[PDB]
């Protein structure tokens, strides 16, 4: 299901609660917001405060509130008041530019990886009403590109350039409250190294949790996926694939990952526990210049029907503006045993 | 050097072409090339050599001033150093002429043209504007010989009002009238269809600009001079005699209204152009009174006319009687709306005519390549090498 | 001025610091070993043996420069035809490694040895996908 | 400069008496406002 | 154009515009015109003393001494008759026209007057030309510098005729170009076996002037025209003459000619490539 | 053909797999997007550079970083002629750079043409048209090379023809 | 700019935004008699040589419409006036079209009716058209004496190049 | 209690009235009285177009406050001469007799907005660059240093440097332009050394502007020389020795405690301090000279030299937030503001 939203490309995409209103970055300092009217795309609102490009965009669908972070150094929190978004802004403390933002599963906090080797994690003061930033700085040594938080709102996965994939601990005591032993660690203070993966090279371009969050997933550079078990004594599998490198990844089941990139259309891994090893399941956008459906890198995946734990559609946004509604459930009869 | 620089003056319709020193252009021939592996890429024709060959193509590569057809401009500029001027490129330094508001790109093909072609030791890019107020002190006989002005520089193209201020063109309030010498002769050749029977349709485009070479004038007052015409109707209708190409025989034509008529369009577009009808002195206030208000007054002092389509007699005089009188109209509706007795200092325009006025470009650059700063402010080909084409961005303007 | 051509960036503790802590390195590949294989015919074992222990982790250029020396001679020591079986007998690692190889052996052309190269790097992009050159680029320890 | 003083030498001729003869019955008459 | 025409064109349009004036008895236009031509030769077309009614035309080169060693005075009193007049100060050879007292026909005169260059050129051509006819050997050679750096040796044997130019590439590109066209010149023979025999030797003497101080240089190049009795004879000798005079300048003004076709090339190209890079873009 | 076709499948996967750029800012230069590969201010975005060589003179230069891939060519030089040809195309072309959004005013050390591609080129333009149009360019300077060398030899032959003719 | 009308009095009558200027004429009609020698027909017939190339005129007065009503007669005379033979001939010419209707203001086809006013009543719109009607009797008539050169036989062409030449853009005819 | 409390920053660009306490200014304007700009690097030329601004202010299209009855707080320029000081204390007293006046330099107004009290702040506006260091929440007038290099000097040598281009530029018709060029397009580089490198070496630094005219003019290099003029102001003609140098031997003035304080807490201020990469093009010249003239070579202690010079992305309004910070906080003190009655003494 492909939709040409516009031509330049599409920096990011967040979704609704509802699915039915998409937030997107047109390679500019600006959010267009699209709503479905009847069957076609209707650009319904239009979010400029940013003095830059803006880098991510994440829609807590709660309290539908749209946090937004650039390379102007700057995040702001919109909320949709009467009937116009206005915004909240974030000090992030950081003087270089952010990259990536994602809210929690609770919506009480949201993490900005950004390029002065820090996470900022973000969160609402009521005692003076502003939002209020702590810093994840060590070991981070390079840019943090991707991020993804685990299912209980306290850990924090963490892709950055310095080759490393981290879980740090996002425990903040002012909005949180106290985090239940994981098999990622027991001792979770705020910015603690909870754990650390890495290969021989490779920038760390996307990263994601399983659905019980006991299983972190990440796609490098270096054209490798490698996914890390916490309950199988802290341990990584590595796939070194044959296609060029994936950009976004997220899971789809306890033991499925959906991963997408430069190669232009999206790939999906088995992760076989008995054995805990990745292997690669079949592509999903086998054809009936290039043949497949976005003609440029897809650079976001993101979950659209069911949740991390029921997931039956997904979404891919690229570069080439185009935002494509894959159906698994389709693509199971489509292919020989693409479950 | 010792060997005179060549200037060269690719306009629109007539490229003027000759060697620094001399007071005129040895060479002014149409700006046009006439074309058919091998080297049947120099089997082509330029100048009047090239307006009508009977298996030739005629092609124009300048339209409105900016060179179109780069190839086509350096074979003629190839015929015009070695076939008219003659001269040994790499001996004689080279003043070429560029358009008001020419790209810097074109610029540096031009240089590139002229030294990874040519081998030039020197090329000079010198703006038509102070060219045309350099030879616009022939006739300004005192101290008051500054590079501010308005320059008209009307030829076949279009008619460019330009300010200059201090030597340097202000691009932002350049302003072009499409009215040139190419109108005036399809004005009077739409007078002599309707008027006279007798033209060849071949030659009508020529026996019509000879007469708006010869008999043209600017009118005081267009119902004056048709009465005028109509009552003193013996002094005023010429007799014009040609020559036909086909069946060679005498044809004598009466050379009647269009005398007036053709440099008026200047003076009225709406009469030719449909699309653009303020007069040119409306366009010579609005240029004006867009730059800036310390240079104002310096620009009606010296208002500069360049070009052969300013050629025409009491051009510049109507001229100078049409914006005085809209300029001292907006003085006074200034004064008696105001009311506040400011009592503006008047305002004086002085529209400079000059022996010059034809080919006042090309004498501009002669003048100037005749000195020796021209030397010092050329573009050596080792510095061509060196930097590089952008150096032939930016020409130094000289006092 | 003169104050402005120290490059403060370097002396800062923030750069991207790599480990460079692999160690070990028993002399890289085995020149005796390879030497036996190639005298004997067993160019598939030849380059078997050739691929065996790059040096990942050695920090001298020299012992670099002589295992590609080595790997370069096993390289042009095959025939065409046989290139594509030798490339089909190695897993996965072993084709990065051969492109990581043949990566370096293109720096320095000699005779024909660009000519069979480009032979091995077909046959390896098409036994081991794009992201086997994807790696080749991005492997900081690389031969 | 040399650039102005090269342009004036021209003003001896130009210097000089009417450029037409006498205006040969051609031209709108002066005494015309202007 | 290939040829380079061997008349001056400035004098030809200002003496032809000057004598049908005064044919149709219009009053003759003052005229002072300074410009040059190749091989930096400078004419001046004047009136001596400001009478209109005179117009004289000065050639001034740089390298008459070498011309007039070799009779230049008498070719040019023999073609241009009592034309010829003390020269002007500053100039070599001048020519006087009277506008009241033409002669019937304008087109010789005016022809004549375009060849100035190649009359006061041709002196050590008649020469040397009547010195192969009458078997004079062993006569010195004659140097001519008709540029600074560019120079020609003029020599006669008993057979031929040796005409050297010694030409100065001033960029490399100009050496290779000249390269290529020598060695065509070289093989040119094949199409006309009746051609003089082109020779050339790059960065190098003939061993005809290694004796002489002929200069060595990587962007100096010797071209030596062997020209035979049936091109020095008196029927060919003018055109002979006005193809030897002008070979250097043709030369050069092919080589620009190369040049600006391969940009011609180079712009197709470029033009070409930026379509197919715009063709990349998304939208088109 | 016997070493041009794989060559340029050579240098078509080498840019395939480098022409994988996105969006960075600077982490030194505060709100700024340069050019990894130029600036080279920080050593963990820069990719290995690597060489793909057709013979010991013709070799392509792939070097790349997170934001940008600089693509050196050495283009084929029989001789003298073809060596003038060449260095004055790459001069005519790198002249109007601003025109070649993706192409470098001046060589690097050793090379004859630069290729530039940002990841702003890969935004307004698709990836493997970048690649193709590499590839294209590789060929048609090679093609255009030799069809100068041929016009220019046939163009003295006839000069030479023409004006020998006349006597 | 374009010439004007002078003949302009506060005291001249008003029919609509038209203007009754008195005339010469020897014929019966609207417009009273004129001591003067001037009229605003004749004003138009000497006018019209150059404010025919005008295509854009203002409208500064209400004789001014009376000008450019003449005006635009007269480019019709003339293109009815081209052949012809006589004086005679070319007077009867005059009165065929005189005693034909053109469009009156308001009517459909009459050229600027944007810049014209609709006759307020029929005793105005029959005193309208008597007046458009004897303007045109009399521009035909002095366009007649003084056309044809004062030799005969001879429909000079000074007027004749001025046929294709439309006011404005406008014409009578449509 | 009090309250009434209005806050007024009174800067050249625009002149914005609030309350205090407030996150935005309630009213914002331009300086405009009618059309004269008295307004002049800061510093008012005609007396009587600011009284009749002010009385714009206080009026009902703007405020409609009772200035008897209203506590006011105004900005002072840095450098201000004490006349203008004098004299507009003189105008609050008399000519609008308000019960709350204080005056203060933008400096400390600049501070309490990001919420500091010891730091250097960098005002460079369109006039003249200012550094001021501040100890303690008052500032130090004897360490205050003024660059003369600006916007509008900027301006003028990209002027200069597009009529090298060949680019037809006028210095008083197309200044505006320009300044939107500069604006849009300049920034500034780090390594001039690399930028010029990456200038004459690659075509990314090349952009498109469209003049009001329709020409297209590429702006490439001179994106960064233009701004390079506040750290070499030889470029421009004028004897200095740069914003940077200048603000190292500002500090190096100082008290030996303070320093270090002053280091991590530089602030940014004024429109021509948002130009891309010049914090970190102060940061680092400012580590460069700590190198050259404090450590004398070595590299050893330069990690222990922490300085963190932050632009504060909310930029526009920082006046008018520290004013509204200052008179919210604190207004129900008695010794701080200044009375008719202290004035009548
Ligand atoms: N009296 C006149 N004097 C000169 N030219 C006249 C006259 N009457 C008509 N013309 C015509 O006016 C035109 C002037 O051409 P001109 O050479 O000035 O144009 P250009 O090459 O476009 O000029 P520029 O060098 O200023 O760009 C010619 O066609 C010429 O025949
Ligand atoms: N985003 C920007 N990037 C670069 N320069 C900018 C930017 N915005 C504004 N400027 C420049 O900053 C200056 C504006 O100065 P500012 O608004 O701080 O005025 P000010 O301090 O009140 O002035 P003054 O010195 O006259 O009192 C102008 O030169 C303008 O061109
Ligand atoms: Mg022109
Ligand atoms: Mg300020």
């Amino acid at each position: 299901a492909y939709h040409s939203f516009l031509v330049e490309p599409i920096s990011c995409h967040a979704w609704n609660k509802d699915r039915t209103q998409i937030a997107i970055c047109p390679n500019n300092h600006e959010v267009h917001i699209y709503e479905k009217s009847g069957n076609k795309w209707v650009q319904v609102h239009e979010l400029k405060e940013h003095n830059g490009q803006v880098t991510g965009i994440d829609w807590a669908p709660d309290s539908n509130r749209i946090v937004t972070c650039g390379t102007d150094r700057n995040a702001y929190v919109w909320t949709l008041k009467g009937r116009t978004w206005k915004p909240t802004l974030v000090i992030l403390r950081i003087n270089r530019a952010a990259r990536c933002v994602r809210w929690a599963p609770n919506e009480k906090k949201f993490a900005v990886g950004s390029g002065s080797r820090v996470i900022s994690i973000c969160y609402f003061e009521q005692e003076n009403d502003w939002w209020v930033c702590k810093h994840i700085k060590k070991p981070i040594r390079s840019t943090v590109l991707s991020l993804d938080w685990h299912p209980n709102s306290v850990l924090l996965a963490a892709g950055s350039c310095d080759f490393k994939c981290r879980i740090f601990s996002a425990y903040i005591k002012e909005v949180e409250e106290r985090p239940a032993p994981t098999p990622w660690g027991s001792k979770m203070p705020f910015g603690e190294l909870m754990f650390e993966s890495s290969s021989s090279c490779g920038w760390v371009h996307g990263v994601c949790f399983s659905a019980n969050g006991s299983r972190v997933a990440w796609v490098s550079h270096d054209s490798t996926v490698c996914l890390a078990d916490a309950d199988k004594k802290m341990a990584v599998a590595t796939l070194a694939s044959e296609t060029l490198p994936l950009l976004a990844v997220t899971f789809i089941t306890e033991s499925s990952l959906v991963a997408a990139g430069h190669d232009c259309f999206p790939v999906l891994f088995t992760y076989d526990s008995a054995a805990g090893k990745l292997s690669f399941g079949g592509r999903l956008d086998v054809p009936k210049g290039l043949d497949s459906l976005h003609k440029n890198s897809v650079s976001q995946i993101s979950v659209l029907s069911g949740g991390k734990a029921k997931c039956s559609q997904f979404c891919t946004t690229g570069m080439d503006g185009g935002m494509s509604i894959w159906d698994v459930r389709s693509l199971e009869s489509a292919l020989k045993d693409l479950k | 050097g010792r060997l005179p620089a060549c200037v060269v003056d690719c306009g629109t319709g007539y490229t003027k072409l000759g060697y620094a020193g001399n007071t005129e252009p040895q060479f002014i021939i149409p700006s046009c090339i006439a074309i058919k592996k091998g080297v049947d890429d120099l089997d082509f024709f330029i100048g009047d050599e090239a307006i009508e060959k009977p298996t030739y193509a005629t092609k124009w590569p300048i339209r409105h001033g900016i060179v179109e057809d780069w190839d086509l401009m350096e074979r003629f500029m190839e015929q015009v150093i070695f076939k008219y001027l003659r001269a040994e490129p790499e001996d004689h330094y080279f003043l070429l002429t560029e358009p008001p508001l020419n790209t810097p790109e074109n610029r540096e093909y031009t240089a590139e043209i002229m030294f990874e072609s040519f081998n030039v030791p020197g090329l000079y890019i010198a703006v038509q504007a102070v060219l045309a107020l350099a030879a616009s002190w022939t006739s300004r006989q005192v101290g008051e010989r500054t590079l501010t002005g308005t320059v008209i520089d009307s030829g076949d193209g279009v008619t460019h009002v330009i300010p200059v201020a201090e030597g340097y063109v202000i691009g932002s309030c350049i302003k072009h009238i499409p009215i040139a010498g190419r109108d005036i002769t399809y004005f009077i050749q739409q007078l002599l269809r309707d008027r006279e029977v007798g033209i060849p349709p071949e030659q009508s485009l020529e026996t019509a600009k000879a007469v708006k070479e010869r008999y043209s004038y600017v009118c005081p007052d267009l119902v004056k001079e048709f009465n005028k015409y109509d009552t003193d109707g013996s002094k005023w209708i010429k007799q014009y005699t040609g020559i036909n190409a086909i069946s060679k025989k005498e044809f004598s034509i009466d050379v009647g209204y269009e005398r007036f008529l053709g440099p008026e369009i200047f003076f009225h577009p709406e009469f030719a152009n449909p699309d653009f009808t303020q007069p040119i002195s409306e366009v010579v206030d609005e240029v004006i009174q867009n730059c800036p208000i310390d240079v104002r007054r310096p620009l009606y002092k010296n208002i500069v006319l360049s070009g052969g389509s300013t050629m025409f007699r009491d051009f510049g005089r109507r001229l100078q009687r049409d914006l005085k009188r809209t300029v001292d109209a907006r003085l006074k509706l200034s004064e008696e709306l105001s009311g506040g007795r400011l009592k503006p200092k008047p305002i004086d325009v002085q529209v400079i005519t000059h022996h010059m006025q034809r080919y006042a470009v090309w004498f501009g650059g002669s003048m100037l390549a005749s000195t020796p700063e021209f030397y010092q402010v050329c573009h050596t080909k080792k510095d061509y090498e060196e930097i590089g084409p952008s150096i032939c961005r930016h020409n130094p303007v000289f006092g | 001025a003169r104050f402005r051509k120290v490059d403060v960036d370097e002396y800062d503790e923030n750069k991207f610091v790599d480990e460079e802590d692999g160690g070990d390195g028993q002399a890289g590949p085995d020149e005796g070993e390879v030497d036996s294989c190639l005298r004997q015919g067993n160019m598939t074992a030849a380059l078997q043996a050739a691929l065996k222990n790059p040096p990942i982790n050695t920090k001298s250029q020299a012992v670099k420069d002589r295992a590609g020396s080595i790997v370069l001679k096993v390289l042009i020591s095959f025939k065409a035809n046989d290139i594509e079986k030798a490339v089909q007998s190695l897993d996965k690692n072993g084709v990065d490694l051969l492109m990581k190889y043949i990566y370096k052996g293109f720096e320095s052309p000699s005779d024909n040895s660009s000519a069979v190269l480009l032979q091995w790097h077909e046959k390896a992009l098409a036994a081991g996908g794009v992201g086997s050159i994807v790696r080749v680029l991005t492997a900081r320890k690389t031969v | 400069a040399s650039w102005t003083d090269n342009i004036m030498a021209q003003k001896c001729s130009k210097g000089a008496a009417a450029e037409i003869r006498e205006q040969g019955d051609g031209a709108e008459d002066e005494e015309w406002d202007d | 154009m290939i040829l380079l025409e061997v008349n001056n064109r400035i004098i030809e349009e200002t003496l032809a515009l000057k004598f049908e004036n005064a044919a149709a008895g219009n009053k003759p236009e003052a005229v002072e015109v300074t410009f040059a031509d190749f091989d930096g030769v400078l004419y001046h077309i004047s009136n001596p003393n400001g009478d209109k009614t005179k117009v004289m035309v000065s050639i001034s080169l740089k390298f008459y001494k070498e011309l007039q060693a070799h009779g230049a005075d008498e070719l040019l009193k023999r073609v241009y008759g009592s034309y010829l007049v003390n020269p002007e100060s500053g100039y070599n050879v001048s020519l006087l026209y009277d506008l009241e007292n033409l002669p019937a026909s304008k087109d010789s005169i005016v022809h004549q007057a375009g060849m100035l260059k190649r009359n006061c050129f041709a002196s050590v051509f008649e020469k040397y030309f009547q010195f192969q006819e009458e078997g004079k050997e062993g006569e010195n050679r004659a140097v001519i510098h008709y540029r600074d750096d560019e120079t020609m040796y003029v020599e006669s044997k008993k057979d031929r005729v040796t005409v050297v130019f010694s030409t100065v590439f001033k960029d490399d590109d100009d050496v290779v170009i000249g390269k290529v066209f020598m060695q065509e010149f070289k093989e040119g023979r094949r199409a006309s076996h009746t051609a003089p025999q082109v020779l050339f030797s790059h960065r190098e003497p003939p061993l005809e002037l290694k004796d002489t101080d002929a200069a060595v240089g990587d962007n100096i190049g010797y071209i030596t025209f062997v020209l035979f009795p049936r091109h020095t004879n008196a029927s060919a000798r003018d055109n002979t003459i006005n193809l030897i005079h002008t070979f250097r300048d043709y030369l050069h003004y092919h080589i620009k000619c190369s040049k600006a076709y391969i940009h011609t090339r180079m712009r197709a190209k470029t033009s070409d490539f930026l379509k197919v890079l715009n063709r990349a873009r998304p939208d088109a | 053909t016997a070493t041009l076709r794989p060559y340029l499948s050579a240098v078509r996967a080498t840019l395939q797999a480098a022409l994988c750029l996105e969006n960075f800012s600077s982490q030194v230069v505060e709100r700024h997007n340069k050019p990894e590969v130029e600036v080279r201010s920080s050593k963990e975005l820069l990719l290995q550079p690597v060489t793909i060589s057709r013979n010991e003179k013709e070799k392509v230069l792939i070097e790349g970083s997170i934001n940008s891939v600089r693509v050196s060519i050495a283009v084929k030089q029989a001789d003298e002629i073809e060596k003038i040809l060449c260095h004055k195309f790459m001069r005519f072309m790198m002249m109007r750079a601003e025109n070649f959004f993706i192409l470098r005013r001046k060589p690097v050390e050793g090379y004859d043409i630069s290729f530039l591609i940002t990841n702003f080129h890969t935004e307004q333009m698709y990836k493997h048209k970048l690649v193709d149009f590499v590839i294209h360019f590789m060929e048609e300077i090679d093609k255009e090379i030799s069809e100068m060398k041929l016009s220019v030899n046939a163009r003295a032959r006839i000069v030479a023809e023409e004006f020998l003719k006349n006597f | 700019p374009a010439y004007h009308s002078s003949l302009m009095d506060p005291d001249t009558k008003l029919i609509g935004n038209m203007a009754l200027l008195p005339i010469r004429s020897q014929f019966k009609g609207p417009a009273p008699r004129e001591t003067k020698d001037t009229d605003i027909v004749d004003e138009a017939i000497y006018y019209f040589k150059a404010n025919v190339f005008f295509k854009n005129y203002e409208i500064k007065n209400e004789a001014d419409r009376t000008l450019i009503y003449i005006t635009l007669y007269i480019s019709e005379c003339l293109k009815k006036l081209q052949k012809c033979n006589s004086k005679s001939q070319g007077e009867k010419e005059m009165y065929t079209l005189g005693i034909t209707n053109f469009p009156i203001p308001g009517e459909p086809g009459f050229p600027l009716n944007a810049i014209y006013a609709k006759p307020a009543n029929k005793q105005e719109d029959e005193v309208m058209r008597a007046y458009l009607q004897q303007l045109r009797q009399e521009t035909g008539l002095r366009l007649c004496e003084k056309v044809f050169d004062p030799q005969n036989d001879k429909p000079s062409k000074w007027w004749t190049c001025f046929v294709k030449r439309q006011f404005m853009n406008k014409s009578l005819s449509g | 209690q009090g309250r009434k409390v209005v806050v007024c920053d009174n800067g050249t660009g625009f002149v914005k009235c609030g309350y205090a306490g407030s996150n935005f200014p309630e009213h914002i304007f331009p300086a405009l009285v009618g059309v004269n700009y008295p307004m002049e690097n800061g510093i008012v030329r005609n007396w009587d177009d600011m009284k009749h601004l002010w009385d714009y202010t206080f009026g009902p299209e703007k405020l409609n406050i009772d200035t008897r009855n209203c506590k006011i707080l105004l900005t002072e320029p840095p450098m201000n001469p004490t006349k203008n000081r004098e004299k507009i204390v003189e105008v609050m007293f008399e000519t609008y007799q308000f019960s709350g006046v204080y005056v203060a330099i933008q400096a400390v107004l600049t501070l309490y907005a990001q919420g500091l009290l010891t730091g250097v702040v960098v005002d460079s506006g369109d006039g003249v660059t200012h550094i001021c260091p501040v100890y303690e929440g008052f500032s130090l007038p004897h360490l205050t240093r003024r660059l003369d290099i600006a916007g509008r000097d900027i301006t003028r040598y990209l002027i200069k440097l597009l009529l090298l281009r060949g680019y037809a530029f006028n210095h008083s018709a197309d200044f505006e332009t320009v300044r939107m060029i500069k604006e849009k397009l300049c920034y500034v580089g780090y390594n001039i050394e690399q930028e010029q490198k990456l200038a004459l070496e690659t075509t990314v630094l090349v952009e498109s502007y469209t003049l009001p005219d329709g020409r297209i003019i590429k702006v490439g290099g001179e994106r960064f020389e233009a701004p390079e003029a506040l750290f070499q102001p030889h470029l421009i003609n004028v004897e200095g020795v740069g914003v940077a140098e200048l603000l190292f031997n500002t500090i190096q003035a100082a008290d030996i405690d303070t320093r270090s304080e002053f280091y991590k807490h530089i602030v940014l201020s004024g429109g021509s301090t948002m130009y891309p990469g010049l914090p970190s093009r102060l940061e680092r010249e400012l580590k460069q000279l700590y190198l050259e003239r404090v450590l004398k070579g070595d590299v050893e202690k330069l990690s222990k030299f922490k300085i963190r010079i932050e632009d504060p992305p909310r930029r526009k309004h920082m006046v008018f937030l520290g004013g509204a910070v200052l008179a919210d906080i604190m207004k129900d003190k008695d010794n701080f503001w200044m009375t008719r009655q202290e004035y009548q003494e």
